[PDB]
RNA sequence: GCCCGAAAGGGUUGACCCUCCCCGAAGGAAACACGGGCGACCGUGGAGUACGAGGGGAGGUGACCGGGGUUGCACCGUCCGU
RNA sequence: CGGAGUAGGGGGGCGGUGUAAGCCGUCACCCGAGAGGGGAACAACCCAGACCGGGGUUAAGGCCCCAAAGUGCCGGCUAAGUGUUACUCCAAAGGGUGUCCCUGGCCUUAGACAGCGGCCCGUCGAGGUCAGGGGCCCCGAAAAUGGACGGGGCUUAAGCCGGCCGCCGAGACCCCGGCGCACGGACCGAUUGGUCC
């Protein structure tokens, strides 16, 4: 079935040309994946929300 | 185009997708070069780009390797090794990009892309250094 | 003379045979046995070889000089029985050759002499007491200094067994 | 790894009010207000109702040796804004007496080994000197600058070509914080 | 129920062998196994070959000698 | 209008075939399911507007890519150049 | 890509291009549904299907194709005899 | 029975000699007399032996960009740009409370520093202290035109250790179609043969 890494590459894209409009709320997050990307599938959408909450909780912390 | 904020950048990364970006086809700009980071040891760093501002044909200076002393020249620099120069392809690849330090009025009023592959924050180490103190120490302008 | 990495090696085949070797010199080492012979003490520190060998009799020597100097100073005739156990059997030779004829009618004559030893062999021992096992190390690490390659020790008990790290331990 | 959840905690004082804003210490006490910058990769300061907790959760010997300094410094804050500290410098001279004086932000020393020309020390913001004959004392509420000022006073007197067996004029740190220097 | 378990064996290094005990946290055993061989090999250099095992067996919290793991356990 | 990007020719780094064409498509549905274009026809337009065409194959890696051949291959100065599906 | 193209070569008894239909070597997918694995991934079904070098046939528009000279892009290529 | 060419060999492994490089032999895999795919380029290191036109799968090796394919997964190490070197074509003896591990003894509820008080107690009152061995790194470590991990550059790596999962990649292997050669055969020529199987 769908693989991750296809996940992972689509979300990263996105999270790239707009660091603006994603925050840290996976709600928020998959209602402008829905908004912003031509995607037909809730799996993929929600998965892709999932990564970019993550994206974002690691670039606002760090180690 | 495609504007870049550098702020917070691993610059051999943001080069590397840079260069895919523009032989894939894409005209880039990017700003805020100064503000991009380079990891290691101050003085290994400087001591790297000190031997390199130093080399010289000796037999006539107005040939001769130009190597930076300014930041945006510096990524210009960084990128271009990272393309197929001595080629038509690569030469337009190369003169489809421009670096600015700082943002300048005319861009003012934008939103910047960034690089996910490419920030602080995927680093544990703490031993890091600024492109604009590498340029302070060169002697160079901004 | 010649530096030793020329000799370390044993990649040569024996050449120890005097019946057939034409000016083949004597050795430069008389007294292999020192101190005590006849008083049955507790520990035995031998050394041992890290690697295959070839040691030079006038490194022998000064090995004996020097350790038996030390433990005489530090120690006692009373005590420590020291012995060297290899004796200098190979024999070296140089080219003469440097009007010279360079490598034509290269055999070399022969200079000197040496001892082969094997991996994990013993070349030298003390015998002591408990309260003296700090000089038999330093012993130890002055021999250690002399030689062309590096080598361990260890200690031994009547009966010849291992007891080396409990006495290593407890001091 | 050491352990686990490495955890040092200070107990605040009377009237001493301790904040953090993100890498940054905030000291306030009787007396003055200090910031500190503090940070490292994992370590976290926080505040607790009336303690400051200095954690990380799985540490290595350099974090362990990172979070003491911390903890060093923070009691060393506290401790300043509370009371304070005082370092005591000792004049000596065997010929070519030497007159020592507060100008603004400077002491100068004139006729060091008769020399015609002052040394200078420069004085940090927030300390006072005091000069009463032979003996000086730097007061002040940072350990660091007070320190810092105290150096600087003594190695304005420092020489290089003569034996130090035979000349041995200048100024010298006698007491640190309270704790006299013996050899 | 998470297990301790307790595990027992051999390494060999340029021809010496070293005996070994170390405690681990897992469900199983085959993870403690596969930790076993990737630790040893990392801080030892040592292939999975030269690595024998003789034990791992089932201990209770409170009888071991390992900080992290005590503590992690209670 | 159901478009890709042609990116490169295919071999190693030391030889390359020209017949052959290494193409990636735009939208990310395609390249979710790039297996679905296996056996379509793809055209390229000239500077005089003439037609080169030709056939997508077979998949190329795992991010999305897809392999097509061309004979008559194409020209070097369609690398980084826009082709049309059908 | 620009230029030449009478004859000796093909071609209105149909050049080139377009659309649909049948067979098909070696080879050979995917979406999706149910499970194993910490995981990158995998298994079962879809499916020996879609596709596939070539081999054949049906309907449309109607005039060039092959060839030659020079040049542009990509990759390769350190002369001949001894 | 007849016609020759060859009487300077070399790389790689083994042996004698030699400070070594080299000299002399030996084996008979390679170059010579051997295309193609890799090692940055390399006569002999790796894959692999070549009629012509096509379609596929693998090998050596590789998958951050140059450059086709992973900014791949799990556990750990290194902070020195160490390293990013299968070989061709890479500096040691001796040292290091630098860090990560293993083992074996000795003290412990008052121990091992400092401290109130001249082997003693009231307090800082919780674990500490000696020996061996291993991994990575550090010191030891100086050269001449300006400069070499192939380059850019890389630090929970784009490095190292122990393992794993997918993909790319030859003229090698499978398949379709064509040419020739060797051997045998059938039929057929007004001379050294021809058509076909």
């Amino acid at each position: 079935n769908i693989k991750q890494t296809f996940i992972k590459r689509t979300a990263r894209e996105l999270f790239d040309r707009y660091p603006d409009k994603f925050t840290r709320d996976f709600e928020h997050n998959k209602k402008m994946v829905a908004e912003l990307t031509n995607v037909t599938s809730k799996t993929i959408r929600n998965r892709i929300a999932g990564y970019i909450t993550r994206l974002v909780r690691m670039k606002e912390e760090g180690k | 185009m495609r504007i870049i904020n550098a702020e917070g950048l691993i610059l051999g990364r943001l080069a590397s997708k840079v260069a895919k970006m523009l032989l894939e086809g894409e005209e880039v700009v990017i700003v805020n070069a100064e503000k991009a980071i380079i990891t290691g040891n101050r003085e290994d760093i400087f001591a790297k780009y000190k031997q390199r501002t130093e080399l010289r044909t000796r037999t006539n200076p107005r040939r001769g390797p130009f190597y930076p002393k300014r930041s945006d020249e510096i990524v210009r620099r960084t990128v271009r090794g990272m393309l197929p120069w001595k080629t038509d392809r690569g030469r337009k690849a190369f003169k489809r990009l421009k670096v600015y330090v700082g943002v300048p009025k005319e861009f003012e009023g934008k939103e910047f892309e960034t690089i996910s592959e490419a920030h602080m924050s995927r680093l544990a180490t703490p031993k890091y250094v600024t492109v604009g103190e590498v340029a302070k120490f060169l002697g160079g302008k901004f | 003379l010649r530096p030793a990495k020329i000799d370390r090696d044993v990649d040569k085949p024996a050449y120890t045979r005097r019946e057939y070797i034409r000016g083949a010199p004597g050795p430069k080492i008389t007294i292999f046995d020192m101190g005590n012979l006849s008083a049955e003490f507790e520990y035995e520190v031998s050394l041992h070889a890290e690697q295959a060998m070839q040691i030079r009799q006038n490194a022998l020597e000064a090995i004996r000089i020097q350790v038996n100097r030390y433990l005489q100073k530090n120690v006692g005739r009373s005590n420590y029985h020291f012995k060297i156990r290899v004796y200098p059997f190979q024999v070296l030779r140089e080219n003469p050759m440097a009007y010279g004829n360079g490598m034509r009618r290269p055999f070399g004559k022969p200079i000197g002499l040496a001892a082969r030893v094997r991996k994990d062999q013993k070349i030298l021992t003390v015998w002591v007491n408990g309260q003296h096992l700090k000089f038999a190390l330093g012993a130890m690490h002055r021999a250690k200094m002399k030689l062309p390659y590096s080598a361990y020790y260890r200690i031994y008990d009547k009966e010849g067994n291992d007891v080396t790290t409990k006495v290593l331990s407890t001091m | 790894p050491v352990d686990a959840w490495i955890r040092e905690e200070i107990e605040i004082p009377e009237g001493v009010e301790v904040t953090v804003e993100g890498n940054t210490v905030k000291v306030k006490g009787p007396k003055g207000e200090l910031q500190r910058e503090l940070k490292y990769p994992g370590v976290q300061i926080f505040t607790e109702d009336g303690k400051v907790v200095i954690y990380k959760e799985f540490p290595r010997k350099k974090d362990v040796a990172i979070v003491r300094t911390f903890k060093a410094h923070i009691n060393n804050m506290i401790k300043g804004v509370t009371e304070g500290f005082k370092y005591r410098l000792k004049v000596v001279y065997s010929h070519f007496p030497m007159t020592v004086k507060v100008q603004g932000d400077e002491v100068v020393i004139e006729n060091f080994l008769g020399e015609k020309n002052p040394r200078r020390a420069k004085i940090l913001p927030g300390v006072t000197v005091k000069v009463k004959g032979s003996e000086i004392e730097v007061e002040g509420i940072d350990k660091e600058a007070v320190g810092q000022t105290a150096a600087n006073i003594e190695q304005a007197t420092r020489i290089t070509k003569w034996d130090r067996r035979v000349f041995q004029d200048g100024i010298y740190i006698v007491e640190k914080a309270g704790k006299p220097i013996k050899f | 129920e998470v297990k301790v378990f307790r595990v027992k064996g051999t390494f060999e290094r340029l021809g010496k062998k070293q005996p070994f005990t170390k405690e681990y946290r897992a469900l199983k055993e085959e993870h403690v196994r596969e930790l076993v061989y990737s630790d040893i090999g990392s801080k030892h250099r040592v292939p999975r070959t030269k690595i024998w095992i003789e034990s791992i067996e089932e201990i209770k919290p409170e009888e071991a000698e390992d900080p992290v793991v005590r503590r992690l356990s209670l | 209008v159901r478009k890709a990007v042609v990116l490169s020719y295919v071999g190693s780094h030391e030889h390359r075939d020209p017949n052959r064409v290494i193409l990636k498509p735009l939208d990310v549905n395609d390249r979710g399911s790039a297996a679905r274009l296996i056996g379509r026809k793809v055209v390229w337009r000239t500077p005089t507007g003439r037609k080169l065409v030709g056939k997508i194959v077979r998949t190329h890696g795992t991010r999305g890519e897809v392999k097509a051949v061309f004979k008559p291959g194409l020209p070097g100065q369609a690398l980084g150049d826009y082709v049309e599906i059908l």
